């Protein structure tokens, strides 16, 4: 890919996250960049987008419940 | 699929793991247990098969909501939605749109 493809590609992968945060937050989905662009470079691995979806709400959960990520880390302890 | 992106898929999950989770972010041995129960629920849950997702689908799904929930902006992000389409970058626009429907509030 000569130089000016991979600079066009990397302004639009810019403008991506610009309209795809704008989009976010008319949903009302609660992500920062940070976290979109990491979900963005996992989908884009292929990882199924319903699963990251999950992931992101347990993440969520464990990062506001103390209770719950203890009882997540005695399961694990037990296996 | 994922096969062969194993190493970037890791790498993102134990960024998300400390940006989302802080108790699991630091350097002491209870915050590392923590880090690597967290980083095996999140492998199982990648793992789970999930539901035949056929794309206008999750755009379709996007501006439905959007009627509902905060019609003032379902115009904004139907020309959203219109850019995204043309940009040359993204081979998965149809699974990032679905994302955001899913984590939608």
């Amino acid at each position: 890919m000569p130089p000016s493809e991979r600079a066009e590609k990397q302004a639009a992968a810019q403008q991506a996250v610009d309209i795809l945060h704008e989009i976010a937050t008319i949903l009302n989905c609660h992500l920062d960049r940070r976290t979109l662009s990491i979900c963005i470079s996992m989908i884009e691995n292929g990882v199924n987008p319903e699963a990251l979806a999950n992931v992101i709400k347990e993440l969520r959960v464990l990062g506001q419940d103390p209770q719950q990520l203890d009882a997540l880390v005695a399961n694990y302890l037990a296996s | 699929g994922p096969l062969g992106s194993m190493q970037r898929i890791n790498n993102a999950i134990d960024s998300l793991i400390g940006h989302l989770v802080p108790a699991a972010a630091g350097d002491d041995d209870d915050a590392r247990t923590r880090r690597q129960a967290v980083f095996d629920l999140v492998r199982a849950l990648l793992e789970q098969p999930g539901s035949n997702i056929p794309v206008n689908h999750a755009s379709d799904l996007i501006k439905r909501r959007l009627i509902s929930t905060n019609p003032s902006q379902a115009l904004r992000f139907s020309n959203l939605y219109t850019r995204l389409l043309a940009l040359p970058v993204l081979n998965q626009k149809w699974a990032i749109l679905y994302l955001l429907h899913q984590l939608a509030d």
